[PDB]
Protein backbone atom coordinates (compact mmCIF):
# COMPACT_ATOMS: atom_id res chain seq x y z
CA UNK A 1 0.00 0.00 0.00
CA UNK A 2 3.11 2.35 0.85
CA UNK A 3 4.92 1.38 -2.72
CA UNK A 4 4.35 2.29 -5.99
CA UNK A 5 5.03 -0.01 -8.90
CA UNK A 6 7.04 1.68 -12.26
CA UNK A 7 7.60 -1.84 -14.26
CA UNK A 8 6.84 -5.03 -13.74
CA UNK A 9 8.53 -6.58 -16.74
CA UNK A 10 7.94 -10.62 -17.38
CA UNK A 11 10.85 -11.83 -19.52
CA UNK A 12 13.61 -10.33 -17.39
CA UNK A 13 11.86 -10.90 -14.21
CA UNK A 14 12.26 -7.32 -13.28
CA UNK A 15 10.30 -5.32 -11.07
CA UNK A 16 11.01 -1.81 -9.57
CA UNK A 17 8.86 -0.03 -6.38
CA UNK A 18 9.68 3.33 -5.26
CA UNK A 19 8.73 4.65 -1.79
CA UNK A 20 9.24 7.78 0.69
CA UNK A 21 10.36 7.19 4.24
CA UNK A 22 9.06 10.06 6.58
CA UNK A 23 12.48 9.87 8.62
CA UNK A 24 12.89 11.91 11.43
CA UNK A 25 10.28 15.41 11.25
CA UNK A 26 11.93 18.14 9.08
CA UNK A 27 10.07 17.42 5.44
CA UNK A 28 14.00 18.06 3.69
CA UNK A 29 15.12 15.32 5.33
CA UNK A 30 13.50 12.38 3.63
CA UNK A 31 15.38 9.50 1.88
CA UNK A 32 13.83 8.02 -1.55
CA UNK A 33 13.91 4.68 -1.86
CA UNK A 34 14.15 2.51 -4.95
CA UNK A 35 13.95 -1.38 -4.91
CA UNK A 36 15.11 -3.81 -7.67
CA UNK A 37 14.04 -7.61 -7.26
CA UNK A 38 15.65 -9.86 -10.20
CA UNK A 39 15.03 -13.96 -10.59
CA UNK A 40 17.36 -15.60 -12.91
CA UNK A 41 16.92 -18.72 -14.71
CA UNK A 42 19.97 -21.38 -14.09
CA UNK A 43 18.32 -23.93 -16.76
CA UNK A 44 17.06 -22.26 -19.39
CA UNK A 45 18.81 -22.28 -22.61
CA UNK A 46 20.10 -19.20 -25.27
CA UNK A 47 16.96 -18.95 -27.35
CA UNK A 48 13.31 -20.02 -25.48
CA UNK A 49 12.19 -21.41 -29.03
CA UNK A 50 14.82 -24.01 -29.43
CA UNK A 51 15.77 -26.45 -27.74
CA UNK A 52 19.38 -27.37 -29.54
CA UNK A 53 20.61 -24.11 -28.33
CA UNK A 54 23.31 -24.04 -25.52
CA UNK A 55 23.03 -22.87 -22.06
CA UNK A 56 23.13 -19.28 -21.60
CA UNK A 57 25.38 -18.35 -18.68
CA UNK A 58 25.62 -14.34 -19.27
CA UNK A 59 23.09 -11.70 -18.06
CA UNK A 60 22.64 -7.92 -18.63
CA UNK A 61 20.06 -5.42 -16.88
CA UNK A 62 19.91 -2.18 -18.30
CA UNK A 63 17.70 0.07 -16.40
CA UNK A 64 17.25 2.83 -18.74
CA UNK A 65 15.91 0.77 -21.39
CA UNK A 66 13.65 -1.13 -18.48
CA UNK A 67 11.79 1.89 -16.83
CA UNK A 68 10.93 3.31 -20.37
CA UNK A 69 7.19 4.40 -22.02
CA UNK A 70 6.50 3.22 -25.78
CA UNK A 71 2.60 4.35 -25.86
CA UNK A 72 1.18 7.43 -26.91
CA UNK A 73 -1.49 9.61 -24.36
CA UNK A 74 -4.13 12.00 -24.94
CA UNK A 75 -3.73 15.26 -24.25
CA UNK A 76 -6.59 18.54 -24.22
CA UNK A 77 -5.70 21.27 -25.38
CA UNK A 78 -9.05 22.94 -24.81
CA UNK A 79 -9.32 23.37 -28.50
CA UNK A 80 -8.57 19.78 -29.97
CA UNK A 81 -7.55 16.45 -28.41
CA UNK A 82 -4.23 15.23 -29.70
CA UNK A 83 -1.65 12.11 -29.42
CA UNK A 84 1.45 12.52 -28.02
CA UNK A 85 4.42 10.70 -27.23
CA UNK A 86 6.21 9.82 -24.23
CA UNK A 87 9.56 9.44 -25.05
CA UNK A 88 11.81 9.45 -28.05
CA UNK A 89 14.00 6.33 -27.18
CA UNK A 90 11.27 4.26 -28.13
CA UNK A 91 14.18 -7.38 -30.89
CA UNK A 92 14.59 -7.34 -26.88
CA UNK A 93 15.41 -11.02 -25.35
CA UNK A 94 13.02 -12.90 -23.42
CA UNK A 95 15.29 -14.13 -20.79
CA UNK A 96 12.35 -16.55 -18.83
CA UNK A 97 8.70 -17.78 -20.27
CA UNK A 98 5.24 -15.96 -20.03
CA UNK A 99 2.44 -17.91 -18.25
CA UNK A 100 0.15 -15.36 -20.30
CA UNK A 101 2.21 -16.65 -23.24
CA UNK A 102 2.07 -20.41 -25.25
CA UNK A 103 5.39 -21.73 -26.49
CA UNK A 104 5.11 -24.57 -29.80
CA UNK A 105 7.68 -25.89 -32.16
CA UNK A 106 7.55 -28.24 -34.94
CA UNK A 107 9.24 -32.05 -35.04
CA UNK A 108 9.73 -34.95 -37.20
CA UNK A 109 7.52 -37.79 -36.40
CA UNK A 110 8.42 -41.23 -38.21
CA UNK A 111 6.08 -44.37 -37.96
CA UNK A 112 6.40 -47.07 -40.60
CA UNK A 113 8.34 -44.83 -42.98
CA UNK A 114 6.18 -41.83 -43.59
CA UNK A 115 7.39 -38.59 -41.40
CA UNK A 116 4.41 -36.26 -39.92
CA UNK A 117 5.61 -33.18 -38.49
CA UNK A 118 3.51 -32.05 -35.45
CA UNK A 119 3.41 -28.71 -33.43
CA UNK A 120 4.70 -29.35 -29.68
CA UNK A 121 4.67 -27.73 -26.56
CA UNK A 122 7.71 -26.67 -25.11
CA UNK A 123 6.10 -25.46 -21.84
CA UNK A 124 4.93 -27.91 -19.71
CA UNK A 125 1.26 -26.32 -19.18
CA UNK A 126 1.16 -22.76 -19.93
CA UNK A 127 -2.69 -22.49 -22.62
CA UNK A 128 -4.54 -24.96 -24.82
CA UNK A 129 -5.47 -25.25 -28.79
CA UNK B 1 -2.49 -73.11 -34.27
CA UNK B 2 -2.58 -69.81 -31.36
CA UNK B 3 -4.38 -66.51 -33.11
CA UNK B 4 -3.04 -63.05 -31.41
CA UNK B 5 -5.44 -60.49 -32.00
CA UNK B 6 -4.30 -56.50 -32.23
CA UNK B 7 -6.45 -53.95 -31.39
CA UNK B 8 -5.50 -50.71 -33.30
CA UNK B 9 -3.35 -48.14 -31.57
CA UNK B 10 -3.81 -44.38 -30.73
CA UNK B 11 -0.27 -43.64 -32.66
CA UNK B 12 -1.89 -45.16 -36.09
CA UNK B 13 -5.06 -43.36 -35.41
CA UNK B 14 -3.48 -39.87 -35.08
CA UNK B 15 -0.37 -40.71 -37.61
CA UNK B 16 -2.17 -42.80 -40.52
CA UNK B 17 -5.85 -41.62 -40.23
CA UNK B 18 -7.00 -44.64 -40.89
CA UNK B 19 -8.57 -47.63 -38.43
CA UNK B 20 -7.13 -50.99 -38.66
CA UNK B 21 -7.73 -54.56 -37.38
CA UNK B 22 -5.35 -57.13 -37.30
CA UNK B 23 -5.81 -61.14 -36.08
CA UNK B 24 -1.89 -62.16 -36.71
CA UNK B 25 -2.35 -66.41 -37.08
CA UNK B 26 0.99 -68.54 -36.27
CA UNK B 27 2.07 -72.23 -35.79
CA UNK B 28 0.63 -72.97 -39.20
CA UNK B 29 1.87 -75.90 -40.96
CA UNK B 30 -0.32 -75.29 -44.63
CA UNK B 31 -0.75 -71.56 -46.24
CA UNK B 32 -3.25 -72.94 -49.06
CA UNK B 33 -5.70 -73.69 -46.38
CA UNK B 34 -6.35 -70.59 -43.92
CA UNK B 35 -8.94 -67.69 -44.27
CA UNK B 36 -8.97 -64.60 -42.45
CA UNK B 37 -12.50 -63.18 -41.90
CA UNK B 38 -14.22 -60.54 -39.57
CA UNK B 39 -17.26 -60.59 -38.44
CA UNK B 40 -19.52 -57.96 -36.71
CA UNK B 41 -22.05 -58.39 -33.94
CA UNK B 42 -25.57 -58.16 -36.14
CA UNK B 43 -23.63 -60.95 -39.06
CA UNK B 44 -22.22 -58.10 -41.45
CA UNK B 45 -19.38 -58.89 -43.85
CA UNK B 46 -16.11 -56.96 -43.81
CA UNK B 47 -14.27 -57.25 -46.33
CA UNK B 48 -10.16 -58.09 -45.02
CA UNK B 49 -6.92 -58.47 -47.31
CA UNK B 50 -4.89 -61.91 -46.35
CA UNK B 51 -1.22 -62.41 -46.90
CA UNK B 52 1.14 -64.61 -46.58
CA UNK B 53 4.68 -64.21 -44.83
CA UNK B 54 7.89 -66.37 -45.70
CA UNK B 55 8.60 -69.63 -44.49
CA UNK B 56 9.55 -69.47 -40.62
CA UNK B 57 13.01 -71.47 -39.93
CA UNK B 58 10.96 -73.59 -36.70
CA UNK B 59 7.90 -74.81 -39.85
CA UNK B 60 5.74 -72.74 -38.98
CA UNK B 61 3.82 -70.27 -41.21
CA UNK B 62 2.15 -66.90 -40.30
CA UNK B 63 -0.79 -64.86 -42.31
CA UNK B 64 -1.38 -61.04 -41.79
CA UNK B 65 -4.43 -60.16 -42.22
CA UNK B 66 -5.37 -56.03 -42.30
CA UNK B 67 -8.89 -54.88 -43.18
CA UNK B 68 -9.96 -50.76 -43.48
CA UNK B 69 -12.80 -50.19 -40.17
CA UNK B 70 -14.32 -46.79 -39.06
CA UNK B 71 -12.51 -45.59 -36.24
CA UNK B 72 -16.41 -44.89 -34.98
CA UNK B 73 -16.33 -49.00 -35.04
CA UNK B 74 -14.04 -49.26 -32.43
CA UNK B 75 -14.60 -46.10 -30.14
CA UNK B 76 -18.14 -47.22 -29.88
CA UNK B 77 -16.88 -50.34 -28.07
CA UNK B 78 -18.78 -52.46 -30.93
CA UNK B 79 -17.29 -55.75 -30.02
CA UNK B 80 -15.56 -57.39 -33.15
CA UNK B 81 -14.54 -60.98 -33.76
CA UNK B 82 -12.28 -62.07 -36.17
CA UNK B 83 -12.97 -65.46 -37.79
CA UNK B 84 -9.88 -68.08 -38.68
CA UNK B 85 -10.33 -71.45 -40.04
CA UNK B 86 -8.29 -74.26 -40.87
CA UNK B 87 -8.48 -78.00 -42.31
CA UNK B 88 -6.40 -79.34 -39.15
CA UNK B 89 -8.58 -77.06 -36.27
CA UNK B 90 -11.59 -79.21 -35.95
CA UNK B 91 -13.63 -75.80 -34.44
CA UNK B 92 -12.86 -72.37 -35.89
CA UNK B 93 -10.73 -70.36 -33.41
CA UNK B 94 -12.32 -67.02 -31.83
CA UNK B 95 -10.82 -63.87 -30.33
CA UNK B 96 -12.42 -61.08 -28.62
CA UNK B 97 -11.23 -57.83 -28.71
CA UNK B 98 -12.95 -54.38 -27.70
CA UNK B 99 -12.62 -51.35 -26.23
CA UNK B 100 -13.57 -50.85 -22.00
CA UNK B 101 -15.76 -47.86 -21.01
CA UNK B 102 -15.61 -45.77 -17.65
CA UNK B 103 -12.26 -44.10 -18.35
CA UNK B 104 -11.33 -40.69 -17.31
CA UNK B 105 -8.76 -38.74 -18.94
CA UNK B 106 -5.15 -37.93 -16.96
CA UNK B 107 -2.90 -35.50 -18.03
CA UNK B 108 0.59 -37.81 -18.35
CA UNK B 109 4.18 -36.21 -16.83
CA UNK B 110 7.40 -36.66 -18.22
CA UNK B 111 10.65 -36.69 -16.75
CA UNK B 112 13.89 -37.36 -17.53
CA UNK B 113 17.11 -38.64 -15.40
CA UNK B 114 20.60 -38.05 -16.19
CA UNK B 115 23.28 -40.81 -16.34
CA UNK B 116 24.75 -42.10 -13.22
CA UNK B 117 27.82 -40.61 -12.12
CA UNK B 118 29.59 -43.88 -11.32
CA UNK B 119 28.29 -45.85 -14.79
CA UNK B 120 30.65 -42.97 -16.78
CA UNK B 121 33.81 -43.71 -14.88
CA UNK B 122 33.96 -46.83 -16.24
CA UNK B 123 33.85 -44.90 -19.64
CA UNK B 124 32.06 -48.05 -21.72
CA UNK B 125 28.75 -46.68 -22.19
CA UNK B 126 25.76 -43.80 -20.97
CA UNK B 127 22.06 -45.08 -20.14
CA UNK B 128 19.23 -42.27 -20.18
CA UNK B 129 15.67 -43.04 -18.86
CA UNK B 130 12.41 -41.62 -19.71
CA UNK B 131 9.74 -41.67 -17.23
CA UNK B 132 6.40 -41.18 -18.51
CA UNK B 133 3.89 -41.75 -15.01
CA UNK B 134 0.27 -40.67 -14.18
CA UNK B 135 -2.35 -41.64 -17.05
CA UNK B 136 -5.17 -43.33 -18.19
CA UNK B 137 -5.59 -45.72 -20.57
CA UNK B 138 -2.99 -47.56 -21.09
CA UNK B 139 -1.27 -47.27 -25.34
CA UNK B 140 1.58 -44.75 -25.10
CA UNK B 141 4.13 -44.24 -27.83
CA UNK B 142 7.38 -42.98 -26.80
CA UNK B 143 9.89 -41.75 -29.33
CA UNK B 144 13.67 -40.41 -28.71
CA UNK B 145 15.53 -38.42 -31.26
CA UNK B 146 19.19 -36.96 -31.08
CA UNK B 147 19.15 -32.84 -32.57
CA UNK B 148 15.99 -33.09 -34.45
CA UNK B 149 17.09 -36.84 -36.11
CA UNK B 150 15.21 -39.54 -35.27
CA UNK B 151 16.68 -41.98 -34.14
CA UNK B 152 16.91 -45.59 -34.79
CA UNK B 153 13.72 -47.77 -33.32
CA UNK B 154 16.76 -50.65 -32.28
CA UNK B 155 18.91 -48.02 -29.93
CA UNK B 156 16.07 -47.77 -27.48
CA UNK B 157 13.72 -49.66 -25.34
CA UNK B 158 9.71 -49.45 -23.97
CA UNK B 159 8.14 -51.27 -21.69
CA UNK B 160 4.61 -52.05 -21.30
CA UNK B 161 2.11 -50.42 -18.93
CA UNK B 162 1.54 -51.39 -15.29
CA UNK B 163 -0.53 -50.48 -12.61
CA UNK B 164 0.81 -47.78 -9.85
CA UNK B 165 0.64 -49.67 -6.19
CA UNK B 166 -0.11 -46.16 -4.68
CA UNK B 167 -2.94 -44.68 -6.96
CA UNK B 168 -5.29 -46.89 -8.97
CA UNK B 169 -5.78 -46.10 -12.31
CA UNK B 170 -3.18 -44.22 -13.01
CA UNK B 171 -0.34 -45.82 -14.59
CA UNK B 172 3.31 -45.31 -15.53
CA UNK B 173 5.99 -46.95 -18.39
CA UNK B 174 9.14 -46.04 -19.04
CA UNK B 175 11.90 -46.07 -22.27
CA UNK B 176 15.64 -46.77 -21.88
CA UNK B 177 18.24 -45.31 -24.77
CA UNK B 178 22.31 -46.52 -24.18
CA UNK B 179 24.88 -44.18 -25.91
CA UNK B 180 28.96 -43.95 -26.49
CA UNK B 181 30.39 -42.14 -23.43
CA UNK B 182 32.20 -40.22 -25.87
CA UNK B 183 29.59 -38.90 -27.67
CA UNK B 184 27.51 -37.83 -24.50
CA UNK B 185 30.92 -36.11 -22.98
CA UNK B 186 30.68 -33.93 -26.05
CA UNK B 187 27.68 -32.09 -25.44
CA UNK B 188 25.16 -33.74 -27.77
CA UNK B 189 21.38 -33.40 -27.35
CA UNK B 190 18.37 -35.79 -26.84
CA UNK B 191 14.78 -35.18 -26.91
CA UNK B 192 12.55 -37.60 -25.58
CA UNK B 193 8.23 -37.47 -27.11
CA UNK B 194 5.30 -39.22 -26.13
CA UNK B 195 2.11 -39.32 -28.18
CA UNK B 196 -0.98 -39.47 -25.77
CA UNK B 197 -4.93 -38.79 -26.35
CA UNK B 198 -4.58 -36.54 -22.33
CA UNK B 199 -2.38 -33.67 -23.54
CA UNK B 200 -3.86 -30.30 -24.92
CA UNK B 201 -1.71 -30.40 -28.10
CA UNK B 202 -1.36 -34.50 -28.21
CA UNK B 203 2.40 -33.89 -28.01
CA UNK B 204 5.46 -33.26 -25.26
CA UNK B 205 8.84 -33.45 -25.58
CA UNK B 206 11.59 -32.62 -23.22
CA UNK B 207 15.35 -31.82 -23.39
CA UNK B 208 18.44 -33.12 -21.55
CA UNK B 209 22.14 -32.60 -22.11
CA UNK B 210 25.18 -32.38 -19.93
CA UNK B 211 25.71 -29.29 -19.13
CA UNK B 212 21.44 -29.62 -17.34
CA UNK B 213 20.79 -32.22 -15.21
CA UNK B 214 22.62 -32.92 -12.16
CA UNK B 215 25.61 -30.84 -13.04
CA UNK B 216 28.89 -30.38 -11.60
CA UNK B 217 29.13 -26.93 -10.98
CA UNK B 218 27.08 -23.54 -11.84
CA UNK B 219 29.04 -20.23 -13.72
CA UNK B 220 26.52 -17.58 -13.33
CA UNK B 221 27.62 -14.15 -14.67
CA UNK B 222 25.36 -10.25 -13.80
CA UNK B 223 25.83 -7.21 -15.19
CA UNK B 224 23.59 -4.00 -13.84
CA UNK B 225 24.23 -0.87 -15.82
CA UNK B 226 22.23 2.70 -16.55
CA UNK B 227 21.45 2.19 -12.88
CA UNK B 228 20.87 5.75 -12.54
CA UNK B 229 18.63 6.44 -15.56
CA UNK B 230 15.66 8.32 -16.14
CA UNK B 231 12.35 6.28 -14.60
CA UNK B 232 9.52 9.19 -14.20
CA UNK C 1 -5.45 -85.49 -15.55
CA UNK C 2 -2.53 -83.41 -16.18
CA UNK C 3 0.67 -83.37 -13.97
CA UNK C 4 2.56 -80.44 -13.55
CA UNK C 5 6.14 -80.45 -11.47
CA UNK C 6 7.81 -77.31 -11.87
CA UNK C 7 10.75 -76.74 -10.35
CA UNK C 8 11.74 -73.51 -7.37
CA UNK C 9 12.84 -71.08 -9.07
CA UNK C 10 15.90 -68.16 -7.42
CA UNK C 11 13.14 -66.03 -5.53
CA UNK C 12 11.79 -68.77 -3.80
CA UNK C 13 15.13 -69.93 -2.76
CA UNK C 14 16.14 -67.08 -1.40
CA UNK C 15 13.06 -65.49 0.22
CA UNK C 16 11.85 -69.35 1.94
CA UNK C 17 15.64 -70.14 3.01
CA UNK C 18 14.73 -73.31 1.97
CA UNK C 19 14.80 -75.71 -0.89
CA UNK C 20 10.73 -76.82 -1.35
CA UNK C 21 9.76 -79.19 -4.44
CA UNK C 22 5.78 -79.16 -6.31
CA UNK C 23 4.04 -81.94 -8.04
CA UNK C 24 1.37 -80.31 -8.41
CA UNK C 25 -1.62 -82.26 -10.10
CA UNK C 26 -5.04 -80.53 -11.49
CA UNK C 27 -8.08 -81.78 -12.75
CA UNK C 28 -8.28 -84.71 -10.26
CA UNK C 29 -12.17 -86.20 -10.16
CA UNK C 30 -11.21 -87.65 -6.49
CA UNK C 31 -8.53 -86.40 -4.46
CA UNK C 32 -9.26 -89.43 -1.92
CA UNK C 33 -7.38 -91.75 -4.17
CA UNK C 34 -4.00 -89.43 -4.73
CA UNK C 35 -0.79 -90.05 -3.67
CA UNK C 36 2.50 -87.22 -3.85
CA UNK C 37 6.22 -89.19 -2.92
CA UNK C 38 9.23 -87.94 -4.79
CA UNK C 39 12.46 -90.12 -5.50
CA UNK C 40 16.01 -89.23 -5.23
CA UNK C 41 18.63 -90.89 -7.67
CA UNK C 42 18.54 -93.88 -4.88
CA UNK C 43 14.55 -93.78 -5.20
CA UNK C 44 14.14 -93.68 -1.71
CA UNK C 45 10.45 -92.68 -0.28
CA UNK C 46 10.35 -89.32 0.38
CA UNK C 47 8.52 -87.66 3.04
CA UNK C 48 5.70 -85.38 1.35
CA UNK C 49 3.44 -83.12 3.53
CA UNK C 50 0.14 -83.37 0.73
CA UNK C 51 -2.03 -80.52 0.93
CA UNK C 52 -5.76 -80.34 -0.38
CA UNK C 53 -7.07 -77.24 -1.72
CA UNK C 54 -10.30 -75.83 -2.20
CA UNK C 55 -12.97 -77.17 -4.69
CA UNK C 56 -13.10 -75.73 -8.29
CA UNK C 57 -16.59 -74.25 -9.74
CA UNK C 58 -15.95 -77.27 -12.89
CA UNK C 59 -15.75 -80.48 -10.16
CA UNK C 60 -12.71 -80.37 -10.59
CA UNK C 61 -9.49 -80.82 -7.51
CA UNK C 62 -6.13 -80.52 -6.93
CA UNK C 63 -3.45 -81.78 -4.71
CA UNK C 64 -0.26 -79.99 -3.59
CA UNK C 65 2.57 -81.71 -2.95
CA UNK C 66 5.57 -80.19 -0.69
CA UNK C 67 8.73 -82.20 0.30
CA UNK C 68 11.71 -80.08 2.10
CA UNK C 69 15.20 -81.18 0.36
CA UNK C 70 19.14 -80.00 1.61
CA UNK C 71 19.68 -77.56 -1.48
CA UNK C 72 23.39 -78.47 -1.56
CA UNK C 73 21.81 -82.12 -3.37
CA UNK C 74 20.44 -79.66 -6.16
CA UNK C 75 23.53 -78.01 -7.99
CA UNK C 76 25.50 -81.48 -8.21
CA UNK C 77 22.96 -82.71 -11.08
CA UNK C 78 20.58 -85.08 -9.05
CA UNK C 79 17.39 -85.67 -11.14
CA UNK C 80 14.30 -85.90 -8.69
CA UNK C 81 10.92 -87.06 -9.91
CA UNK C 82 7.63 -87.36 -8.29
CA UNK C 83 5.03 -90.54 -8.35
CA UNK C 84 1.58 -90.11 -8.71
CA UNK C 85 -1.15 -92.81 -8.68
CA UNK C 86 -4.91 -92.51 -9.06
CA UNK C 87 -7.61 -94.83 -9.39
CA UNK C 88 -8.47 -93.67 -13.23
CA UNK C 89 -5.01 -93.99 -14.12
CA UNK C 90 -4.40 -96.75 -14.91
CA UNK C 91 -0.35 -96.27 -14.75
CA UNK C 92 1.42 -93.46 -12.80
CA UNK C 93 2.60 -90.70 -14.28
CA UNK C 94 6.59 -89.82 -13.84
CA UNK C 95 7.83 -86.30 -14.25
CA UNK C 96 11.57 -86.06 -14.01
CA UNK C 97 13.40 -82.48 -13.66
CA UNK C 98 16.92 -81.51 -12.89
CA UNK C 99 18.97 -78.05 -12.97
CA UNK C 100 20.02 -76.95 -16.54
CA UNK C 101 23.74 -76.88 -16.24
CA UNK C 102 26.14 -75.19 -18.52
CA UNK C 103 24.75 -71.82 -18.12
CA UNK C 104 26.91 -68.46 -19.07
CA UNK C 105 27.27 -66.31 -15.35
CA UNK C 106 28.18 -63.08 -15.87
CA UNK C 107 28.14 -60.47 -13.06
CA UNK C 108 25.11 -57.91 -12.84
CA UNK C 109 25.87 -54.11 -11.99
CA UNK C 110 23.50 -51.94 -9.44
CA UNK C 111 22.51 -48.29 -10.59
CA UNK C 112 20.68 -46.49 -8.69
CA UNK C 113 19.31 -42.69 -9.95
CA UNK C 114 18.00 -40.35 -7.31
CA UNK C 115 14.55 -38.36 -8.17
CA UNK C 116 14.18 -36.01 -10.97
CA UNK C 117 14.65 -31.90 -9.60
CA UNK C 118 11.29 -30.88 -11.72
CA UNK C 119 9.03 -33.81 -10.01
CA UNK C 120 10.30 -32.72 -6.65
CA UNK C 121 9.77 -28.69 -7.07
CA UNK C 122 6.03 -29.88 -7.63
CA UNK C 123 6.40 -30.89 -4.07
CA UNK C 124 3.63 -33.89 -4.36
CA UNK C 125 5.88 -37.29 -4.27
CA UNK C 126 9.67 -38.70 -5.33
CA UNK C 127 10.63 -41.75 -7.20
CA UNK C 128 13.28 -43.92 -6.76
CA UNK C 129 15.00 -46.62 -9.70
CA UNK C 130 17.33 -49.56 -9.21
CA UNK C 131 18.78 -50.61 -12.42
CA UNK C 132 20.32 -54.26 -12.56
CA UNK C 133 21.99 -55.21 -16.42
CA UNK C 134 24.89 -57.06 -17.73
CA UNK C 135 23.42 -60.76 -16.15
CA UNK C 136 22.52 -64.24 -17.49
CA UNK C 137 19.90 -66.46 -16.91
CA UNK C 138 17.02 -64.41 -15.98
CA UNK C 139 16.83 -65.09 -12.24
CA UNK C 140 17.17 -61.78 -10.24
CA UNK C 141 15.74 -61.15 -6.54
CA UNK C 142 15.22 -57.70 -5.81
CA UNK C 143 14.05 -56.13 -2.21
CA UNK C 144 14.24 -52.43 -0.88
CA UNK C 145 15.39 -51.41 2.44
CA UNK C 146 14.43 -48.20 5.06
CA UNK C 147 17.03 -48.00 8.35
CA UNK C 148 18.03 -51.45 8.63
CA UNK C 149 14.20 -52.59 7.95
CA UNK C 150 12.07 -53.99 4.81
CA UNK C 151 9.55 -52.23 3.71
CA UNK C 152 6.03 -54.45 2.01
CA UNK C 153 5.71 -55.23 -1.47
CA UNK C 154 3.34 -52.78 -2.07
CA UNK C 155 5.10 -49.63 -2.11
CA UNK C 156 7.57 -50.86 -5.00
CA UNK C 157 7.56 -52.76 -8.37
CA UNK C 158 9.66 -55.01 -10.20
CA UNK C 159 10.05 -56.05 -13.83
CA UNK C 160 10.66 -59.18 -15.64
CA UNK C 161 14.05 -59.11 -17.57
CA UNK C 162 14.13 -58.65 -21.10
CA UNK C 163 16.93 -59.31 -23.37
CA UNK C 164 19.26 -56.47 -24.02
CA UNK C 165 19.19 -55.41 -28.26
CA UNK C 166 22.72 -54.39 -28.05
CA UNK C 167 24.72 -56.83 -26.20
CA UNK C 168 23.52 -60.59 -27.06
CA UNK C 169 22.78 -62.89 -23.97
CA UNK C 170 22.81 -59.99 -21.84
CA UNK C 171 19.47 -59.00 -19.75
CA UNK C 172 18.53 -56.06 -17.51
CA UNK C 173 15.70 -55.01 -14.95
CA UNK C 174 14.27 -51.86 -13.06
CA UNK C 175 12.56 -51.34 -10.12
CA UNK C 176 10.68 -48.39 -9.25
CA UNK C 177 9.56 -47.37 -5.15
CA UNK C 178 7.72 -43.99 -4.55
CA UNK C 179 8.58 -41.73 -1.56
CA UNK C 180 6.69 -38.83 -0.27
CA UNK C 181 8.43 -35.59 -1.02
CA UNK C 182 8.68 -34.42 2.58
CA UNK C 183 9.99 -38.05 4.01
CA UNK C 184 12.49 -37.64 1.36
CA UNK C 185 13.38 -34.05 2.26
CA UNK C 186 13.78 -35.22 5.96
CA UNK C 187 17.08 -36.88 4.84
CA UNK C 188 15.96 -40.54 5.31
CA UNK C 189 18.50 -43.21 3.60
CA UNK C 190 17.03 -46.05 1.04
CA UNK C 191 19.19 -49.04 0.08
CA UNK C 192 18.11 -51.49 -3.04
CA UNK C 193 19.30 -55.04 -2.61
CA UNK C 194 20.08 -57.39 -5.54
CA UNK C 195 20.09 -61.33 -5.12
CA UNK C 196 21.88 -63.51 -8.37
CA UNK C 197 23.41 -66.82 -8.48
CA UNK C 198 26.13 -65.74 -10.33
CA UNK C 199 27.70 -62.96 -7.75
CA UNK C 200 30.49 -64.21 -5.42
CA UNK C 201 28.60 -63.63 -2.37
CA UNK C 202 24.95 -63.82 -4.03
CA UNK C 203 23.79 -60.09 -2.04
CA UNK C 204 25.27 -56.56 -3.10
CA UNK C 205 23.85 -53.33 -1.91
CA UNK C 206 23.57 -49.71 -3.11
CA UNK C 207 21.97 -46.43 -1.13
CA UNK C 208 21.45 -42.98 -2.15
CA UNK C 209 20.39 -40.26 -0.35
CA UNK C 210 18.99 -36.86 -0.29
CA UNK C 211 22.72 -35.53 -1.07
CA UNK C 212 23.31 -37.27 -3.88
CA UNK C 213 24.10 -34.90 -6.49
CA UNK C 214 24.95 -31.70 -4.83
CA UNK C 215 26.90 -29.72 -6.58
CA UNK C 216 30.77 -28.95 -5.64
CA UNK C 217 31.20 -25.05 -6.98
CA UNK C 218 29.00 -22.06 -7.29
CA UNK C 219 30.79 -19.57 -9.22
CA UNK C 220 28.98 -16.26 -9.40
CA UNK C 221 30.62 -12.70 -10.34
CA UNK C 222 28.71 -9.58 -9.99
CA UNK C 223 29.05 -6.28 -11.91
CA UNK C 224 27.99 -3.14 -11.17
CA UNK C 225 28.56 -0.38 -13.98
CA UNK C 226 27.34 3.07 -13.04
CA UNK C 227 27.65 4.31 -16.39
C1 LIG D 1 14.98 -18.70 -31.90
O1 LIG D 1 14.08 -19.73 -32.36
C2 LIG D 1 13.03 -19.26 -33.24
C3 LIG D 1 12.19 -20.46 -33.58
O2 LIG D 1 12.94 -21.42 -34.32
C4 LIG D 1 13.64 -18.58 -34.46
O3 LIG D 1 12.59 -18.03 -35.26
C5 LIG D 1 12.00 -18.94 -36.24
O4 LIG D 1 12.74 -19.01 -37.46
C6 LIG D 1 12.20 -19.95 -38.39
C7 LIG D 1 13.12 -19.96 -39.59
O5 LIG D 1 14.48 -20.12 -39.18
C8 LIG D 1 10.75 -19.60 -38.76
O6 LIG D 1 10.24 -20.70 -39.50
C9 LIG D 1 9.90 -19.38 -37.51
O7 LIG D 1 8.63 -18.82 -37.84
C10 LIG D 1 10.60 -18.43 -36.53
N1 LIG D 1 9.83 -18.29 -35.31
C11 LIG D 1 8.92 -17.33 -35.12
C12 LIG D 1 8.21 -17.33 -33.80
O8 LIG D 1 8.67 -16.49 -35.99
C13 LIG D 1 14.60 -17.48 -34.04
O9 LIG D 1 15.24 -16.92 -35.19
C14 LIG D 1 15.66 -18.03 -33.09
N2 LIG D 1 16.57 -16.99 -32.67
C15 LIG D 1 17.89 -17.05 -32.89
C16 LIG D 1 18.70 -15.89 -32.39
O10 LIG D 1 18.41 -18.00 -33.47
C1 LIG E 1 34.73 -18.36 -12.76
O1 LIG E 1 34.73 -17.20 -13.58
C2 LIG E 1 35.96 -17.02 -14.30
C3 LIG E 1 35.83 -15.73 -15.07
O2 LIG E 1 35.38 -14.67 -14.22
C4 LIG E 1 36.26 -18.23 -15.20
O3 LIG E 1 37.59 -18.05 -15.69
C5 LIG E 1 36.16 -19.54 -14.42
O4 LIG E 1 36.20 -20.66 -15.30
C6 LIG E 1 34.86 -19.60 -13.62
N1 LIG E 1 34.81 -20.81 -12.82
C7 LIG E 1 34.25 -21.94 -13.24
C8 LIG E 1 34.29 -23.10 -12.28
O5 LIG E 1 33.74 -22.04 -14.36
Amino acid sequence: DERIVLVDNKCKCARITSRIIRSSEDPNEDIVERNIRIIVPLNNRENISDPTSPLRTRFVYHLSDLCKKCDPTEVELDNQIVTATQSNICTETCYTYDRNKCYTAVVPLVYGGETKMVETALTPDACYP
Amino acid sequence: IRVFAIPPSFASIFLTKSTKLTCLVTDLTTYDSVTISWTRQNGEAVKTHTNISESHPNATFSAVGEASICEDDWNSGERFTCTVTHTDLPSPLKQTISRPKGVALHRPDVYLLPPAREQLNLRESATITCLVTGFSPADVFVQWMQRGQPLSPEKYVTSAPMPEPQAPGRYFAHSILTVSEEEWNTGETYTCVVAHEALPNRVTERTVDKSTGKPTLYNVSLVMSDTAGTCY
